[PDB]
């Protein structure tokens, strides 16, 4: 259920179907916080890079009570942080707000 | 990296919390001291320090280190 | 909020103390001081806001997380963007954030 041009924000049950679908496209998961600082910094960027690359799929995940068990097994200990998957694997990564970083990442995963 | 290890801190680390250097950007670089503990689990529960060596110094003075800050020493 | 209140006062304080400022943009100071209210109030201690755990009753007890970090009172590093020395591209020139500014921010939000 993802939409090209834009981030769509994923749950504990909307993820893994999403990337099991992505084909060739490569997948981009925000996992953010509300309550985080960078994160909140990072989110205008985030957005504008989902229009600048249509090829790629651009999603987000609150890591909350609800969504526990997924960012668990996804695993993320830095807040914002990252993950670049295709094949239904995850491929790369970038913690922290870093985007010239999450540039690089998405343009290797380009490439 | 084992409690007990000796070993210095081969990384630049500014600290602000010297007794001798309060409240004043100080490099511990160069400086020896013993593995106090490797913060890993507490009571069997992984834990998720990012400076997780924590090494002692003189004065009880300690600071916490990433494992590629610091070089044993024999 | 009594928690909301003392967590803002404690970050003026602290930011004060410690010679550091907060971000030009206050939404990021705002949400930030939240986020240790809120962990202050579930958890009794104001773990980092920035960090995920995978078990918080046992981060609590080790307290390296716990607000001010170990990171931030050793090197006065703050990954929040709470606290940030003069020398951050988005440290701004202030060490107080409005009450108001916090409850516009987390209005925002829902
Ligand atoms: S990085 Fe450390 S000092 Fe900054 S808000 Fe998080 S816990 Fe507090």
């Amino acid at each position: 259920e993802a939409i090209v041009g834009k981030v769509t924000e994923v749950n504990k049950d909307t993820f893994w179907p999403i990337v099991k679908a992505a084909g060739d496209k490569p997948v981009v998961l925000d996992m953010f916080t509300q309550w985080c600082g960078p994160s909140k910094a990072m989110a205008p960027k985030y957005e504008k890079l989902a229009e600048e690359y249509l090829d790629v799929i651009f999603l987000k995940l609150d890591c909350n009570q609800e969504n526990k068990t997924l960012a668990k097994e996804l695993g993320i200990r830095v807040v914002p942080t990252f993950k670049i998957l295709k094949e239904n694997s995850v491929v790369g990564e970038v913690t922290g707000a870093k985007y010239d970083k999450l540039l690089e990442a998405i343009q290797a995963a380009r490439s | 990296m084992n409690v007990g290890d000796r070993v210095r801190v081969t990384s630049s680390v500014v600290v602000y919390h010297h007794p001798e250097h309060k409240k004043t950007a100080f490099d511990l670089q160069g400086m020896e001291g013993e593995v106090a503990a490797v913060l890993t689990e507490w009571q069997g529960r992984p834990i998720s320090a990012n400076l997780p060596v924590l090494v002692k110094f003189e004065q009880r003075f300690k600071a916490h280190f990433r494992p590629d800050e610091v070089t044993l020493i024999e | 909020n009594k928690t909301l209140a003392a967590m803002k006062n404690f970050a003026e304080q602290y930011a004060k103390r410690t010679d550091t400022y907060f971000c030009s943009d206050l939404s990021v100071t705002a949400v930030v001081i939240e986020g240790l209210a809120r962990h202050k109030e579930e958890l009794g201690s104001p773990l980092c806001p920035c960090r995920h755990y995978e078990d918080k009753e046992a981060e609590v007890k080790n307290t390296f997380w716990n607000c001010p970090c170990v990171p931030m009172r050793e090197r006065k590093e703050c990954h929040c963007m709470l606290f940030l020395t003069p020398d951050n591209d988005f440290a701004g020139d202030a060490q107080d954030i409005p009450m108001e500014t916090l409850e516009e921010v987390k209005a925002s939000m829902a």
